């Protein structure tokens, strides 16, 4: 039964069905899962330092009119604000000249960080803050292993005893040379990349202002509740496809697929996951729905066209249409879009702009009956072509005026030439023709007015007149 | 298009601001007018025809 199907709706049935819901005391474990994972990141994060040196850094740029209040704190779990603020510098401050008291003076720190409700945003950078400072600190670390342990063939459990806890001075660097191996004495040109690393991580732990192994444990402590939050979010996100597909049932006839719809309303149903409270003491799918549908609807207004249309004029469209609809009911036959004007609240030509809308374009490959088996494609003719008679015209005209610009004299051929676009890429205006010319400009005019005078008179461009057609 | 600035210039035309799109009889077909009907929307003042 793992084939013999070819619609991806079966399959993806069948995927959602193997797994069963949920019910009140399963959401209420996962809520409380949840809730310990995101409060052992919070712990995670709030006991380094630099987060509180990123929560200064962003108050001062917020106090030197760079930035607003808002994105700075989501509530609290303005003067009250401030306050907590300089209370969290003076602590910080204390605890940075308390170097036995740091540990404590860290944690206290780190609680009444805790106690502030801050923006996901920061939240999320200090996290990425964290990330780059350990990937520093993981890469160096490999670099190490891979001078000696990969270069130097040293032992592997003599490495993990003499490596475990110091990671700093030459416990990895001498004893690797200096073990009368045959091999072990061959590599004092790394010795000073080993150096060099030394030195990359004495750097970074001064930056860093605390040890390594902590940061470790930080680091494999907020990874392990990210991956509990993603377990049960996952396990919350099986359990309600099936109110996802159900909500977005009604919607299948609206210009979008079925599979579209559900994919929307998964990602709607995500979004609503990460969003939900359980201390309210409401069931999880009245939160959802609305969540679910909001995300079906932008979709459908967004998507659902061949052009687009703003959600606001699909609003206006739709309740134009239901109110339509009810007068419709309500008297009898289809109202006058002027009666329309008296109902809603419109200047009169709005609404006829709406309706003046296009709908969605035809078909070109419809067909018209049998007509020989002729599409509406074989009945449209490009506009934007010139006619041979045409073209014909204007290199008779072409010829004509080349004809009558040679009996002209030859200065006045190349001034008429220079100043209207002839035989030449581009015209020349008059100032830069007088310029060339080494003429005046009310010269030039007067020489211009003088052509067009000889030209206006008789007996000549007898085929000129002729080239009008009215 | 070139040189037709240059053909204003002699001739002093003005190029029309409207374009011919009215109704003719086809070619090849004659007859006799033997009713006119006009249909106008709601908000436009009809002519003396209507
Ligand atoms: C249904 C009918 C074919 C019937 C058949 O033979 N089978 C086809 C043949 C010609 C088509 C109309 C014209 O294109 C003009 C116009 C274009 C607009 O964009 C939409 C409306 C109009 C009235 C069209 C409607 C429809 O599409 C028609 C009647
Ligand atoms: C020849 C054909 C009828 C065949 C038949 O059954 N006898 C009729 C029926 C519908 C007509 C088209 C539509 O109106 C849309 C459009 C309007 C434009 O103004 C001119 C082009 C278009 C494509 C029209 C061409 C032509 O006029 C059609 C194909």
């Amino acid at each position: 039964e793992i084939g013999r199907t070819t619609d991806p709706v079966r399959m993806y049935m069948r995927e959602m069905g193997t797994v069963e819901l949920l019910t009140r005391e399963g959401e209420i474990d996962i809520a409380k899962r949840i809730e310990d994972g995101i409060n052992q990141v919070q712990c995670s994060v709030a006991e380094y330092p630099e987060a509180i040196t990123y929560l200064l850094e962003q108050y001062d740029r917020v106090e030197a009119e760079e930035a607003r209040l808002s994105d700075l704190i989501t509530g609290f779990v303005p003067e009250l604000a401030r306050e907590k603020f300089a209370e969290l510098r003076a602590q910080y401050v204390v605890t940075r000249d308390t170097i036995a008291t740091a540990q404590e003076e860290i944690l206290k720190l780190s609680e009444v960080f805790k106690q502030f409700r801050l923006v996901p945003k920061q939240f999320d950078y200090l996290v990425n803050s964290m990330r780059v400072m350990m990937d520093r600190v993981r890469t160096q670390e490999r670099l190490i292993m891979k001078l000696c342990v990969e270069q130097c063939k040293m032992p592997k459990k003599n490495f993990i005893t003499l490596f475990t806890g110091n990671e700093t001075s030459d416990t990895w660097f001498n004893a690797a040379i200096a073990m009368n191996k045959p091999w072990s004495e061959k590599l004092h040109d790394v010795s000073e990349e080993v150096h060099r690393a030394l030195q990359k991580l004495q750097q970074i732990e001064e930056e860093t202002g605390l040890t390594i192994e902590q940061v470790k444990d930080i680091n494999r402590r907020m990874s392990i509740g990210e991956a509990k939050a993603r377990r049960a979010k996952k396990e919350m996100v099986e359990a309600n496809l099936r109110l996802v597909i159900s909500i977005a049932k009604k919607y299948t006839n609206r210009g979008l697929q079925f599979l579209d719809l559900i994919q929307e309303g998964n990602i709607g149903l995500m979004k609503a996951v990460d969003k939900f409270e359980y201390r309210r003491g409401y069931k999880f799918s009245t939160y959802a729905t609305w969540w679910i549908r909001q995300a079906i609807t932008r979709s459908i207004a967004d998507q659902a066209r061949t052009i687009r249309i703003p959600v606001h004029m699909i609003e206006t469209i739709n309740k134009l249409n239901r109110i339509s609809r009810q007068m419709l009911q309500e008297m009898g036959r289809e109202p006058t879009p002027e009666e329309l004007a008296e109902r809603m609240l419109m200047p009169e030509d709005k609404i006829r702009k709406v309706l003046k809308i296009a709908k969605e374009p035809i078909s070109m490959e419809t067909p018209i009956g049998d007509d020989e088996d002729s599409h509406l494609g074989d009945f449209i003719e490009d506009t934007t072509l010139e006619l041979p008679l045409d073209s014909a015209t204007t290199e008779s005209l072409r010829a004509a005026t080349h004809d009558v610009l040679a009996g002209l004299t030859a200065r006045e051929a190349k001034v008429l030439r220079m100043r209207f676009g002839i035989d030449m890429n581009t015209d020349y205006t008059l100032e830069e023709v007088g310029k060339q010319f080494d003429v005046t400009r009310e010269r030039i005019r007067q020489i211009e007015a003088k052509a067009l005078r000889k030209l206006r008179h008789p007996s000549r461009s007898e085929v000129l007149r002729s080239f009008l057609d009215d | 298009t070139p040189e037709e600035k240059l053909l204003r210039a002699i001739f002093g035309e003005k190029a029309s601001d409207v374009k011919d799109s009215s109704l003719r009889v086809p070619n090849g077909v004659s007859g006799t007018v033997i009713d006119v009907q006009v249909f106008t929307r709601d908000g436009v003042e009809k002519d003396k025809r209507a």
